[PDB]
RNA sequence: GGUGAGGUGUCCGAGUGGCUGAAGGAGCACGCCUGGAAAGUGUGUAUACGGCAACGUAUCGGGGGUUCGUAUCCCCCCCUCACCGCCA
RNA sequence: GGCUCU
RNA sequence: UGCCUGGCGGCCGUAGCGCGGUGGUCCCACCUGACCCCAUGCCGAACUCAGAAGUGAAACGCCGUAGCGCCGAUGGUAGUGUGGGGUCUCCCCAUGCGAGAGUAGGGAACUGCCAGGCAU
RNA sequence: UCCUCCUAAAGAGUAACGGAGGAGCACGAAGGUUGGCUAAUCCUGGUCGGACAUCAGGAGGUUAGUGCAAUGGCAUAAGCCAGCUUGACUGCGAGCGUGACGGCGCGAGCAGGUGCGAAAGCAGGUCAUAGUGAUCCGGUGGUUCUGAAUGGAAGGGCCAUC
RNA sequence: CCGACUUACCAACCCGAUGCAAACUGCGAAUACCGGAGAAUGUUAUCACGGGAGACACACGGCGGGUGCUAACGUCCGUC
């Protein structure tokens, strides 16, 4: 790489709401506090729940009884 | 080089097993990652181009190569030689470290992330995806914005087929679907 | 009337018409009308003989036309002196050597092809003959 | 690919020396070894040759593909050329950069007595 | 024929000059070249002057 | 009376070609071929001019020959 | 018959390559005044095809082409204007 | 100041 | 002397593609790393340097294979120089030259110098 | 008037109010050198982004490119990038080509001095072929060559140039 | 919105077969031309320099062609 032209690329620490700690090299400089990581993202359970089609007959039978 | 070490220890053993390769060199490997921002609106002013290179330089710690028009087309009002985009090639450790920050931080920072496509592997293992918005990277400060951009990522690997790249990224727990 | 759609050039030299032909054998169909004489045909003569055999077969069978008029022929107007440029393109011809198969035909009997090619040959300036598909 | 582009990169000066009638020193460079040979102006036969694949040269060395090996080779080929009476040649880089092991070889041959 | 003609006067004190052309619209800046002066038998900077 | 034209022009013949053929003894500097391109190519003791003119650098006989992988035509002066 | 010039949305009209799929105005559609009309006045103001309406393609007489790019450049066909279409 | 028709 | 490999040529497709197989002692290749020599209109990708853990996957080389490519007769045909002739826009005769295309067929190159390795 | 192709009959040349097209410039880099590179088009995938911008791979293998017309060339690239630069040098020039002539052209090599390159070497404008105008007269700079009694000068000559 | 399907209304590319070209060529003659060697022949027939010219309105016929109507005792070229 060239010497001066590229920005500073320094290892910092990024902690998250799930308590993950990951040291990465970045151009931020300061330490980083995250919101979601790949550990705590609801991609493997929540997005599965998040389809939620629901039944029309079941709503019908739910609303009363004959 | 955390993911490069994870490649070298567990992905190679996995793929040699699940493909019955004769040699370990027969295994796929990632080669480069290309980060393009096609900026067609910089014909109004260079500073829009000049700011897109500054933003993408924060993402990947490289000064981007400002690309120009290969030829001239009149539908877009460009002549051969106009600076029309910016790219960054990432290889080596800086490639791996960006790929770590990507699949660990930025993909979760996508609004309404629900997976990727496994139908973006260009027939020959090389995967290409495109992000709508640069704020998913935490390098970018949200107030310090100028314009909501978008870029595209192109992971070039040594996989001959399409599935060998699909298995490689799945070995890196790449969020297909 | 057959005519090239585009041409690289608008006019052509008069040339000559010596030599033997190449489209000699009946390639595609079963029966053929072969030129014996020498000369130049036109798109009108071609289209008239096509009409005479299409009507003679009552659109039964299939007719190939092996030739195509690609040579432009210029003429000067009346009361114009011999100078002052080459004349204007008036019509299109095909140079015909002896042996050239002009037409082919199948799906019909031999005698019907004889009477059709005879009705066509009555519109053509050159002397023709009837041929069949030879094995080898 | 890389072999072919090196040849394309070399075949201009080779044809130029071919028409110059120049007795020509040919360098060939590998990651492990480096080769040298002095070729007659017909291009079909050699006069002297040296390498790091030879035992008499390689056994005095640490690694065959460094600059110190390349200088020992250019020295040996110069001492063989002057033994055979060949003094003025022209250096063919064979599509490499005049740099590093190639430059150290030619500088060694110049220092030992060859003239180019 | 917008490309007018000029002369490149020797800066060696001699009145020697080369003559040449230029586009003064696209090259407003003066031409300075180092050319041979056969009187002094040296390479001397010549400068653009008017053809007069 | 009437007419005109637009096709009256042509240029002068440049007298190209091969001035000295094979087996033909020449002096140094003698023009062998005048040509536009390198329809021929310069071999031994033969130079190529500014306009791809082939001239002899030495004295001797002309040798036409086809060499190279592209089967290009080379002209050489044999020694004599 | 030859030469030269030309052919613009409903109309007139400017319009010599890149903000001319169009100035501007008139006309037309819509509104307001008016008992109702006009004339004052104010507002809009291409055609088709295509998508889904993001918005895109075509057309400067028509048709073919140079060019990244043509309403503007070049050719062809027509149409028109002007001049010549003579001496015997 | 002038400002048609029904 | 045999085999293999590398370099430089000769020749320029009977020498090239394709398909299948095969090679790692050496060589070669990929390959490891890069603070340095040097380099990237970004990037050790390339170039370069320091090396030698791994693999022959790719590349390369070798072997095989007629799907092609290529080469290619013999005879004839076309043309044509000279002379002569006719029904003279075109042909014929004597004589000399003699194609192209196509057919049979060939055909998966040959060879030189140096160097190295393993065998002998 | 000049250039390119055909006519033009396999050396050159070759006419017509014969068939088709162009030129009357441009460039201080679009020249030189060293080093490096290799297209068109299409296919797939991909944020805005669309037939067509940019990006990644593959087919292809020059169907592209050449400052401009056409033809011939061009991969060792003559095509495309960057560095350094002014050989877009001065005096000459063996020897040839082409013209009735005037004239036009190619040119190795020599002397001087220079640029690039480690070096061999290359460079006396551009891939080539169009981009032009005789003489006279007159103008400008330089040069004692001449200078109508002598010394100068005017004027003339020579070199460069308009 | 996605489409549904079935026509014969066509059709790109590619492949196979078939033709044409003055301004097409992955082929390619005969002749002609340039150069060299060698006899025989020919009143040097060759070249250079010098003195004197004339001529520069051509015709037809054969072959190869442009143009014209493969019209002209037509016209314009090459060659005899
Ligand atoms: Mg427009
Ligand atoms: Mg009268
Ligand atoms: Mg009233
Ligand atoms: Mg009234
Ligand atoms: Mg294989
Ligand atoms: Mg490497
Ligand atoms: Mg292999
Ligand atoms: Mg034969
Ligand atoms: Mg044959
Ligand atoms: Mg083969
Ligand atoms: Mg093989
Ligand atoms: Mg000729
Ligand atoms: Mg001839
Ligand atoms: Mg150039
Ligand atoms: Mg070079
Ligand atoms: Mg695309
Ligand atoms: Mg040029
Ligand atoms: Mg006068
Ligand atoms: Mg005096
Ligand atoms: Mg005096
Ligand atoms: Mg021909
Ligand atoms: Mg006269
Ligand atoms: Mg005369
Ligand atoms: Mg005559
Ligand atoms: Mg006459
Ligand atoms: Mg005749
Ligand atoms: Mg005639
Ligand atoms: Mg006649
Ligand atoms: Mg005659
Ligand atoms: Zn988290």
């Amino acid at each position: 790489m060239k010497k001066d032209i590229h920005p500073k690329y320094e290892e910092i620490t990024a902690s998250c709401s799930c308590g993950n700690v990951m040291k990465i090299r970045s151009t931020v400089g300061h330490d980083l506090n995250l919101d979601v990581c790949s550990k705590c993202h609801p991609f493997f359970t929540g997005k599965q729940r998040d389809v939620a089609t629901g039944g029309r007959v079941d709503r019908f039978n739910k609303r009363f009884n004959i | 080089a955390k993911l490069h070490d994870y490649y070298k220890d567990e992905v190679v053993k996995k793929l040699m097993t699940e493909f019955n390769y004769n040699s370990v060199m027969q295994v796929p490997r990632v080669e480069k990652i290309t980060l393009n921002m096609g900026v067609g609106e910089a014909i109004a002013d260079k500073k829009l181009l000049d700011n897109a290179a500054a933003d993408l330089a924060a993402i990947s710690g490289q000064k981007p190569l400002i690309t120009k028009a290969r030829k001239s087309v009149a539908g877009f009002k460009i002549r051969q030689g106009y600076p029309i985009g910016c790219k960054v090639t990432l290889r080596g450790e800086r490639m791996w470290e960006f790929f770590e920050r990507l699949i660990t931080i930025a993909v979760p920072r996508i609004r309404d992330f629900r997976g990727l496509s496994a139908k973006s592997f260009d027939g020959r293992g090389n995967y290409s995806m495109g992000v709508r918005e640069q704020i998913i990277f935490p390098e970018i400060d949200y107030d310090k914005v100028d314009r909501v951009r978008g870029l595209d990522i192109t992971i070039t690997t040594t996989a001959k087929s399409d599935e060998e790249g699909r298995a490689l990224l799945a070995a890196f727990d790449f969020p297909f679907r | 009337m057959l005519q090239p759609k585009r041409t690289k050039f608008r006019k052509m030299h008069k040339g000559r018409n010596r030599g033997l032909a190449q489209g000699t054998d009946v390639s595609f169909g079963s029966f053929g009308l072969k030129a014996v004489g020498r000369g130049r045909l036109t798109a009108r003569q071609i289209e008239a003989a096509r009409r005479a055999m299409t009507r003679a077969v009552k659109r039964q069978g299939k007719i190939w036309i092996r030739v195509f008029p690609d040579k432009p022929i210029t003429e000067k107007p009346l009361a114009v002196r011999m100078g002052k440029g080459k004349g204007n393109v008036e019509y299109w011809v095909a140079l015909i050597q002896p042996g050239k198969v002009l037409y082919e035909m199948d799906g019909v009997p031999e005698e019907l092809a004889r009477e059709a090619f005879k009705l066509a040959a009555a519109k053509l300036p050159i002397k023709t003959t009837f041929v069949t598909k030879t094995v080898m | 690919d890389k072999k072919s582009a090196r040849i394309r990169r070399a075949t201009r000066a080779r044809r130029k020396l071919q028409e110059l009638g120049a007795t020509r020193l040919v360098v060939h460079r590998t990651p492990r070894h480096i080769y040298a040979q002095v070729i007659a102006p017909n291009g079909s036969e050699v006069l002297v040759a040296a390498s790091t694949v030879e035992k008499a040269i390689a056994e005095q060395l640490k690694y065959t593909g460094n600059k110190d090996a390349a200088a020992a080779v250019g020295k040996a080929v110069a001492e063989r050329a002057l033994e055979k009476g060949i003094k003025d040649v022209s250096f063919d880089r064979s599509g490499f950069q005049y740099h590093g092991r190639v430059q150290a070889l030619a500088d060694a041959a110049r220092e030992a007595g060859l003239q180019f | 024929g917008i490309r007018e003609k000029i002369k490149l006067v020797s800066s060696a004190g001699t009145g020697h000059f080369y003559t040449t052309t230029k586009n003064k619209r696209t090259k407003p800046e003066k031409l300075e070249l180092k050319k041979f002066d056969p009187v002094v038998r040296q390479h001397v900077i010549y400068k653009e002057a008017k053809i007069k | 009376a009437g007419g005109s034209t637009r096709n009256g022009r042509d240029s002068e013949a440049k007298r190209l070609g091969v001035k000295r053929f094979g087996g033909e003894s020449v002096l140094a500097g003698s023009i062998i071929v005048r040509q536009r391109g390198t329809k021929f190519h310069a071999g031994a003791n033969v130079g190529c001019g500014r306009d791809h003119t082939l001239f002899a650098k030495a004295d001797g006989k002309v040798k036409f020959e086809v060499k190279g992988p592209k089967n290009r035509k080379f002209i050489s002066i044999e020694a004599e």
